[PDB]
RNA sequence: AGUGGAGCCUGCGGCUUAAUUUGACUCAACACGGGAAACCUCACCCGGCCCGGACACGGACAGGAUUGACAGAUUGAUAGC
């Protein structure tokens, strides 16, 4: 059969939209002391499932879970 | 010159050496002999209905078509 | 009292549902304790393709795999079942639907795969549409061979091998038990009067074109058996040439 | 596993609903 | 100038519900129905560009594809684009055309000028 | 009894237009596609986001690959794309 030629024509998709690398994001949650003890900086999330290890997130002025949608003040 | 002359073709390839590409002869010398170039533009039919089709890909533009409308496809 | 008019209302938007930020009622359904009450007022029958992807994109993500698995068996698999008997082709949506189905391997597989070959009832172009989605998503070895065991031991249908050949077009390194029982899966055929199809050969063919080196010289014999009994003018030779070029361990 | 297998927050929720469902047609502000 | 009777200064400082009085039967229903979460987004758009204007000068202009789009008595002071399915049509707002839609503004279709037939 | 004359409505040519989507042209072309098209229907036009397989090679990932995500700010759109 009569075969179709093929066209060129270039444009770049090499510049797409991805979200930033956190690089890691451990170190915040907690402050070790000198001694040993463990502080908690963010809020620790007190909802019906994601209780004793999921935190929320610190926004300008409330709290956030991650998990529940759980939303403060 | 005048025919008939024999006609060699040769090609500097490298180091100089002359590669013997095409032979043949001399024919009528002539400026009248219209040597004509031509140019395909292909196109795509993507809508099809009886007799009448929509062709896309051949131009870009609206006048581009309006220039090439006494070419015959 | 409130509620069923709250879903009564969503109920009447997802049934004319295209595009766009969906009401924040119907984001949370797998959070809720009652949710298979709260799903019926919804009316999941009378939804819209475009509906059915995010409906989809909701359960996969929210966690419970025992949740997410009844949800597919009784609302996503057969609107998927009712298109391709009506359409003969599959909407968009229903088939992206699919791909993000498989965030949870195990609700997939145990939701949409094996209650589709258990049935019998599972036609050729039904097995294709949904096979193709599997040879795009890649599949955790684990779950991937269990579903390969349960298809090796089930009764035998067209639709059935098609599936059992693209689990292996994927190449994983198989654990041996699986290998024992898709042995025995076509050795099962070795006395059937039956005449098989093209599929079947293919899969054998396939079977053996990368795990020959996984075959011991007892069952890769009585492969050669299995030839030599229910034969192809096209594969069998094929099959043949594979298995005498195949070096073990 | 695989052979041998086979509110306070609501009613926020509820009360958001009829909130955007009230703020898609205005009818009353200057 | 005057509508209805009725002076700009009046007209902006007056009722919502009031209006649903001072208009023709149409925009009255539609006032009635609700504007919707576009046209309220619009409005909101209009008073940010008509806010943040040097005094001496016109506002800077909003383009826009809302042609169902009634014109209020806030909008009188306002340059507007609107579609018309291929281009935009600059135009600013007047206190005369308040009773009417922004859409007949911007024609979607060019007049007809007749070019001599061929064979029929 | 009319139609052909008049106004209007509709179909097909033709004419415009960014687009005025469309096969059939003396019966079987001519209110045929149940086609009364604001949206859908819509095939047409002007715009704008979005992603588009498997395979082989080279890169990143457990010092998270990636998914999902409340509210706010964006363009013609309640775009966690
Ligand atoms: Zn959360």
């Amino acid at each position: 059969a009569k075969k179709r030629k093929k066209k060129s024509y270039t444009t770049p998709k090499k510049n797409k939209h991805k979200r930033k690398k956190v690089k890691l994001a451990v170190l915040k949650y907690y402050k070790v002391d000198e001694n040993g003890k463990i502080s908690r900086l963010r809020r620790e999330c007190p909802s019906d499932e994601c209780g004793a290890g999921v935190f929320m997130a610190s926004h300008f002025d409330r709290h956030y879970c991650g998990k529940c949608c759980l939303t403060y003040c | 010159t005048f025919p008939p002359a024999s006609v060699l073709l040769f090609k500097q390839k490298s180091n100089g050496m002359h590669s013997l590409i095409a032979t043949g002869h001399l024919m009528s010398v002539d400026p009248d002999r219209m040597v004509i170039k031509r140019v395909v533009l292909s196109g795509h039919p993507f809508k099809i209905f009886t007799k009448m089709a929509v062709v896309r890909y051949m131009f870009f533009n609206r006048e581009d078509v309006l220039w090439f409308k006494p070419v015959e496809l | 009292p409130r509620v069923l008019e709250v879903y009564r209302g969503v109920r009447e938007v997802l049934s004319k549902y295209r595009s766009g930020k969906l009401p924040k009622a119907f984001k949370i359904i797998p959070a809720l304790s009652n949710w298979e009450q709260i799903l019926y007022v919804t009316e999941p029958e009378a939804w819209t393709a475009a509906a059915m992807y995010q409906a989809t994109r909701i359960f996969a993500s929210n966690l419970k795999e025992r949740m997410a698995q009844r949800f597919y068996n009784l609302v996503l698999l057969p609107r998927v079942r009712d298109d391709v008997a009506e359409y003969k082709r599959l909407n968009f949506h229903l088939y992206m639907a699919l791909k993000k189905a498989l965030f949870k391997p195990g609700a997939w597989f145990k939701g949409i795969l094996i209650p589709l070959c258990e049935s019998g009832t599972c036609t050729l172009r039904e097995a294709i549409i949904v096979g193709s989605i599997i040879t795009k998503c890649s599949i955790p070895v684990l779950h991937s061979s269990a579903a390969m065991l349960k298809i090796a031991e089930m009764e035998y249908s067209g639709a059935n091998s098609i599936f059992l050949r693209l689990l292996l077009d994927k190449k994983y390194a198989l654990p041996y038990r699986v290998l024992d029982a898709l042995v025995f899966h076509f050795l099962g055929f070795r006395t059937e009067k039956r005449e098989l199809p093209v599929l079947w050969h293919q899969c054998l063919l396939t079977l053996v074109q990368r795990y020959k080196a996984d075959l011991a010289t007892d069952q890769k014999e009585a492969l050669l058996e299995l030839l030599r009994l229910q034969p192809h003018p096209q594969l069998s030779p094929e099959i043949r040439r594979e298995l005498q070029s195949a070096v073990p361990r | 596993k695989f052979y041998e297998q086979y509110s306070n927050r609501l009613q926020e929720v509820l009360n958001d609903y009829y909130k955007e469902k009230a703020e898609n047609c205005v009818k009353l502000n200057t | 100038f005057t509508y209805r009777g009725v002076d700009l200064d009046q007209l902006l400082d007056m009722s919502y519900e009031q209006l649903m009085q001072l208009y023709s039967a149409r925009q009255r229903r539609r006032l009635n129905r609700g504007l919707r979460r576009k046209q309220h987004s619009l409005l909101k758009r209009l008073r940010k560009a008509k806010k943040e204007a040097p005094p001496m000068e016109k506002p800077e202009v909003v383009k826009t594809h809302l042609r169902d789009m009634i014109i209020l008595p806030e909008m009188v002071g306002s340059m507007v684009g609107v579609y018309n399915g291929k281009t935009f049509n600059q135009v600013e707002i007047k206190p005369e055309m308040i009773g009417h839609y922004l859409g007949e503004f911007s024609i979607t279709y060019k007049p007809v000028k007749h070019g001599r037939p061929g064979i029929g």
